[PDB]
RNA sequence: GAGCAAACCGGAUUAGAUACCCGGGUAGUCCACGCCCUAAACGAUGCGCGCUAGGUCUCUGGGUCUCCUGGGGGCCGAAGCUAA
RNA sequence: UAAACUCCUGAACGAAACCCCCGACGAGGGGACUGACGGUAAUAGCGCCGGCCAACUCCGUGCCAGCAGCCGCGGUAAUACGGAGGGCGCGAGCGUUACCCGGAUUCACUGGGCGUAAAGGGCGUGUAGGCGGCCUGGGGCGUCCCAUGUGAA
């Protein structure tokens, strides 16, 4: 009971002596839905392989983000435990939870890796810096690992 | 101040009253030239408008005949198009003239085939 | 600066080079009722009072895991000197990890202090 | 209503001031500000209220142009 | 509104019953299949037919989103009404949903018609809005459709008695009633 | 007021030479008292405190002095930071 | 039945005035009147198609006439100007002009920076001011909670 879902694809482009060659990465998201998330990153020269490649990679280095999960223990409908602000760097991203129907109001970067997490609704803010890479994105995941319940 | 004021955002168009149109009079038909590489002779217009009382310059649209412009017809600014500027053309015209329209002395540009002249 | 800054600094850092046991800093009363959290949360393995020179201190067990970045891997001051960050029980702040508050209650997460119906400072957030 | 404050000056006649001093939370900031403003209370007797006492005003029927205040009696 | 409202449906290429009718898109590629559209063709295209659908201005469409947005649970339905909240919940549109008009457009000239009834108050405001446990009774002098409404069923949160040439909203009708 | 040397006076070079090269040379460069207050006034990096591998050379103090410990000056580099 | 094709269910409610009773002046129940017109398929879409941004061909034009939010496009092969065909989106209005707020954290708190991009003051001494180690006790000003009043329409 895997769900897969690919976050994105991207061409990755680099120049060598005289010419220019391409691989491709992508980004793939795997989660029971039931508590457990692996997020994993693979390239090959096909984007084919680079998926199937990103899903293996992403069952190995589970993540116990703690959102509601197989009838048990309940998580949170589709949405976080309590609020948490993260700053990396210059990067602060603040987390609030929301009730269902909100939707997953967010900014893309913080939105992409919410959705792939599994969160349905939530509000958010980037803060501070806003490079998605540096950190805003670090920020979010640093985030995420915070959360308790 | 406590702390330095910075400039805020300026409007695009102050056709004052944030109107839609002002009026105003033809001081002159002056032909300026285009910016960058783009090269001919666009016509424009000074116009002193009610409203602000402020005398703008004003592009007027079509190839037109010679154009029904003269040196003291009436004319209404559109501030056509989102600002009624032409940046790449011609810096300094903020607004357009409405002839389409046909309002005032602004002629339209007659049997125009195109569907600009909507 | 903060002592409380400085002691989640300091595990901030110690932990980043993944040492086992940190002088998490001079021993305080707030500081101790902070850790005590730590641990309950289960941020940190434990803590104990030390002596250094005869100063104390209080050691902080630092507990990692094997996937990635520290279990704290978030640890971030709010209130500060500059500027005291309080908050009403309405806006306490919610997030996959915890707030640590100070109110006249004690220091509290933001679960308890919910549950309390206080407010207070936000010391800060780990998660 | 009823404040209480002190009497700063005796110098009037039939009136004192009072200073009466305060404290609240501002309606934006919600910072704690104080300030303080200075009342003059109508005193009859002339004798009632000497500089250096604590009293308590209330608020009257305008005595006199800028006085809207009775000491209410000594707090000390 | 009033103006052409088929080739509306068709591009929207979701279906419309701006009258009950078809589906294809009008031009250049009819036959030609389209499909889920990117989030952001979605956004904008998303808001012409929602809109359009109902055919509502923008303006009092704005106010129901608006409304839908601040309350939790998904905007989309609780904005959708099936009964649900707002979007439904218009009397034109329930006497649509009756099977009283066969389309949206005609239930509100029925309504405005005055061909309506709403707890036997006649009521001609389209943009009336129906609360659960009203009937919504067809005028007497009127009397037509119900024929043929006889074999069609009517949504869980809905219901009408074909004899009477009467209904009830039940209740907000969610969007999986939808 | 020895030497040096803006300006200046000459010699040469050059198409021209109001320059570079050569010979002279005043202010100035030195001292005192007062004034001016600038700079690539530079580490182009404000001050204080705490915390986060080491290696190597060096100046200065202590030590149980083939190395440890304190203060300072350099180089290389963990983690990390940085658009590089 | 979709099409082709043929013809056009029925726009052209308007009415509430001159409520009582039961039931909460509600829902519901019982005890207000009144239409000449009265049956015809019967006004229309708007924006866009160079990139951002979904949608491309021919023709005309020739740095002109014009477009333009930004980058820009037109000087004889223009997907960027005008029309046409085709396409994409969704006109009882649609579009322009003017003005206000937004985007503008651009008078960055949320939410930015200062080695070399703009940005460390030439350096110190120190005033006001901002900030302040560990333990205990009093006060309860900030801070937090409850009740209450106010927060008109």
């Amino acid at each position: 009971g895997l769900q897969d879902e690919v976050m994105n694809i991207k061409p990755v482009q680099k120049q060598t002596r005289a010419g220019q060659r391409t691989r491709f990465k992508a980004v793939v998201v795997v989660g029971d839905s039931n508590g457990h998330v692996g997020l994993g990153i693979k390239t090959a020269k096909e984007v084919a392989g680079a998926i199937r490649a990103g899903i293996i990679i992403a069952k190995l280095s589970v993540i116990p983000i703690r959102r509601g999960y197989w009838g048990t223990n309940l998580g949170q409908p589709h949405s976080l435990a309590t609020k948490t602000t993260g700053k990396c760097g210059s990067v602060t991203v603040r987390l609030i939870p929301a009730p269902r129907g909100s939707g997953i109001v967010a900014s893309p970067a913080v939105k992409k890796l919410l959705q792939l997490a599994g969160v349905e609704d939530v509000y958010t803010q980037s803060n501070g810096k806003t490079r998605t890479l540096e950190n805003t994105l670090k920020a979010a995941f640093v985030a995420i690992g915070n959360t308790y319940g | 101040n406590y702390k330095k004021r910075l400039l805020g955002t300026a409007f695009k168009s102050s056709p004052f009253g944030g109107s839609s149109h002002a009026k105003g009079i033809v001081l002159e038909k002056l032909g300026i030239e285009s910016k960058q590489p783009n090269s001919a002779i666009r016509k424009c217009v000074r116009v002193q408008l009610i409203k602000n009382g402020k005398k703008v310059t004003a592009f007027v649209p079509n190839d037109g005949c010679l154009n029904f412009v003269d040196e003291n017809d009436e004319v209404l600014l559109a501030g056509f198009g989102r600002k009624g500027k032409a940046k790449g053309d011609i810096p300094g015209v903020r607004f357009k003239v409405v002839k389409v329209s046909g309002v005032s002395l602004l002629a339209l540009w007659k049997e125009k085939k195109e569907k600009p002249r909507s | 600066s903060s002592v409380l800054a400085d002691a989640l600094n300091a595990i901030n850092n110690a932990e980043k080079t993944g040492k086992r046991q940190v002088l998490i800093r001079p021993s305080s009363k707030v500081i101790i009722k902070f850790l005590q959290v730590m641990q309950k949360h289960g941020y940190i393995g434990e803590f104990e009072y030390i002596d250094d020179h005869r100063s104390g201190k209080i050691v902080v067990q630092l507990n990692g895991r094997l996937n990635k970045c520290g279990v704290i891997s978030p640890r971030f001051n709010v209130k500060i000197g500059d500027i005291e960050k309080w908050t009403a029980n309405l806006l306490p702040a919610r997030q996959f990890g915890y707030v640590i508050l100070t109110t006249s209650a004690g220091i509290m997460d933001h679960e308890e202090a919910r549950r309390k119906h206080v407010s207070g400072k936000i010391l800060g957030f780990v998660y | 209503k009823i404040l209480t404050g002190t009497v700063v000056s005796t110098k009037m006649h039939r009136t004192i001031v009072i200073r009466r001093a305060y404290l609240h939370y501002i309606p934006k900031y919600n910072r704690y500000e104080k300030r303080h403003k200075n009342v003059p209370v109508h005193v009859s007797p002339a004798f009632r209220v000497q500089v250096g006492d604590i009293v308590t005003v209330g608020q009257c029927r305008p005595i006199s142009k800028t006085v809207r205040f009775n000491v209410v009696k000594v707090s000390a | 509104y009033e103006s052409s409202r088929l080739d509306a449906e068709l591009k929207l290429a979701g279906e419309f019953g701006l009258k009950n009718k078809k589906e294809i898109y009008r031009i250049s590629f009819q036959l030609s299949k389209i499909r889920r559209a990117a989030r952001d063709l979605l956004t904008r295209d998303e808001k012409d037919p929602k809109r359009l659908f109902e055919g509502n201005a923008l303006i009092r469409r704005l106010v129901r989103v608006g409304v839908l947005s601040e309350d939790k649970k998904k905007l989309d339905y609780v904005l959708a009404l099936k009964v649900e909240d707002f979007l439904e919940r218009r009397l034109q549109t329930q006497v649509y949903k009756l099977g009283l008009a066969k389309s949206v457009h005609h239930a509100r000239v029925l309504i405005t018609q005055r061909h309506i009834a709403v707890g036997k108050q006649i009521v001609n405001i389209p943009s009336f809005m129906v609360r659960l446990d009203s009937e919504k009774h067809i005028d007497f002098a009127p009397t037509s459709p119900f024929g043929g409404a006889r074999p069609g069923r009517v949504a869980r949160r809905n219901a009408a008695r074909k004899a009477e040439a009467s209904g009830e909203a039940a209740d907000e009708a969610d969007e999986a009633d939808e």
